[PDB]
C-alpha cells in the first residue's frame, strides 16, 4: 500500500506595477505491506502401527490436524494487533 | 514625478509600506529601504537605500508599493520641490539623503546616487549599490 500527500500555498496581495512571486509544490508518500510465514505439522508412523490400528484413529487426527490450522490463524491475527 | 517605464522583473519589487503615507507627499520622489520587519521606509532602512518610490495619492500602512531600481520617472524635480513644477536640471547626478530619503543634485559622501536627468523632466534610475565614498580623505 502506498499513500502519498502533495503540499500547499497560499495567495499574495496584488500591487499596481509588479507581479507575484512564484509557487511550487512536491508529492511525499508512506508505504506499508503484509508478512508472510510457512508453517508445518507432522504425523509419523511405524509399519507395525499401520497394520495393527483402526483406521478411525487415522480420520481422527486428520481432523485435529484442521482444527490445530483454525487455532494458528486466530494466535497470528491476534499478534498482528 | 511619475513613473514613465518600469520593468516588473528585476527593474523593481513589490514590498509593504511601513507607515501610512498621506497626499501631503502625492506625486513626490523618495529615495526609500527597508526595515527590520521587511516594510518600506523613507531613507535607508536597514538595507541601505534599495530604490526609489513615487505614490499618487495617499496610501496606509501594509498596503503594497512597488519600488523601483532601474527605469524612467517623467515630471521630475528635487524632492523639496512642488509635483509638476520646479523640474530637475537637465544633463545632472541626483542623489538620496539617506537619512530623509529627500533627492537633490548635491553630491556628498554619505549619500547614495539614485539616477542623473535627461534633459530637465526626466530622470533615468539606476540605484547605486552603497554611499559615494565610505572612506573620506
Amino acid at each position: 500500500e502506498k499513500v502519498p500527500r502533495i503540499g500547499q500555498f497560499g495567495f499574495e496581495k496584488a500591487s499596481e506595477f509588479g507581479v507575484p512571486e512564484s509557487k511550487r509544490t512536491e508529492l511525499s508518500f508512506y508505504q506499508l505491506a503484509y508478512d508472510f510465514e510457512d508453517y508445518d505439522l507432522a504425523f509419523r508412523y511405524t509399519w507395525k502401527f499401520l497394520r495393527d490400528a483402526p483406521s478411525s484413529q487415522i480420520k481422527a487426527y486428520h481432523n485435529q490436524a484442521l482444527q490445530a490450522d483454525a487455532k494458528l490463524i486466530h494466535r497470528k491475527v491476534m499478534e498482528a494487533i | 514625478a511619475r513613473y514613465d517605464k518600469y520593468n516588473p522583473y528585476g527593474g523593481g519589487f513589490r514590498a509593504p509600506l511601513a507607515a501610512d503615507w498621506t497626499d501631503a507627499d502625492a506625486g513626490k520622489l523618495y529615495a526609500v529601504g527597508i526595515n527590520n520587519v521587511g516594510a518600506v521606509v523613507k531613507g535607508a532602512g536597514q538595507s541601505g537605500v534599495a530604490g526609489v518610490l513615487v505614490l499618487t495619492k495617499g496610501a496606509k500602512a501594509g498596503s503594497i508599493v512597488d519600488v523601483m531600481k532601474f527605469g524612467e520617472v517623467v515630471e521630475f524635480g528635487p524632492t523639496s520641490g512642488t509635483p509638476g513644477t520646479d523640474f530637475g536640471a537637465a544633463g545632472t547626478a541626483y542623489y538620496a539623503d539617506t537619512s530623509t530619503g529627500a533627492i537633490n543634485s548635491t553630491s556628498g559622501e554619505a549619500k547614495v546616487k539614485v539616477g542623473h536627468t535627461v534633459g530637465a523632466q526626466r530622470l533615468i534610475v539606476a540605484v547605486a549599490d552603497g554611499v559615494v565614498d565610505p572612506s573620506p580623505a
